[PDB]
């Protein structure tokens, strides 16, 4: 395969004294592939298929 | 009209059973499992197999 | 056999007069994005039965 | 292990939304999140809210 390089950003960290250490959230922007199982119609108007 | 069914999500009684593969929850949480499709579903109730 | 290349072999299984298979139909190439690239389409024969 | 060893095989995952009364019952007892409950916000059994 060819190897994945990224843009690893760590904003909006803070240090001060929260006890112990903690990850609050990681974000990333890639999927393996699938099917499509399920559409459904929200109510602002948007189809939506999961 | 009908606006919608509504659940009263307050958890209940904790009744002791004695098994081995059995877990309860006592606040908020849900567990998570993955179906044969790969639709991911959230739950309440423990009681688990092999 | 290796990566992103496969060997497809053919048999006829509806026939006992069946040769054995000793040589493989065909190899399929992939790309590094999964994409198929050479060698997709072959020319195969049956077996024959009641004439 | 019979050679007085302990191995861990994983941690069950708690999960909880910021907006409950938007989970659609699905089946059996399993729920399914969709919009109007957000993310699936998942972590483990001590810290946090779970």
């Amino acid at each position: 395969a060819t190897a994945a390089t990224f843009s690893l950003s760590f904003l909006n960290s803070m240090q001060q004294n929260t006890g112990a250490n903690n990850i609050v959230a990681t974000n990333q922007n890639g999927y393996k592939p699938g099917d499509l199982v399920s559409y459904q119609i929200n109510n602002d108007g948007t189809v939506v298929g999961n | 009209k009908v606006a919608g069914i509504t659940q009263d999500f307050t958890d209940g009684t904790t009744t002791n059973t004695g098994r081995g593969l059995d877990v309860a929850i006592s606040q908020n949480g849900f567990f998570r499992l993955v179906d044969s499709n790969g639709s991911v579903f959230y739950s309440r109730n423990g009681q688990f197999k092999l | 056999t290796k990566d992103n290349e496969w060997a497809v072999y053919t048999h006829d299984s509806s026939d006992p007069a069946a040769t054995a298979p000793t040589t493989a139909s065909t190899t399929l190439k992939f790309n590094e994005n999964g994409i198929l690239e050479s060698g997709g389409t072959v020319n195969i024969t049956t077996g024959t039965i009641n004439g | 292990y019979s050679n007085e060893q302990e191995q861990v095989l994983g941690q069950i995952v708690l999960a909880n939304f910021a907006n409950n009364e938007g989970l659609a019952s699905q089946g059996d007892n399993v729920w399914a999140a969709t919009q109007a409950s957000g993310v699936a916000l998942l972590g483990t059994a001590g810290s946090g809210n779970f």
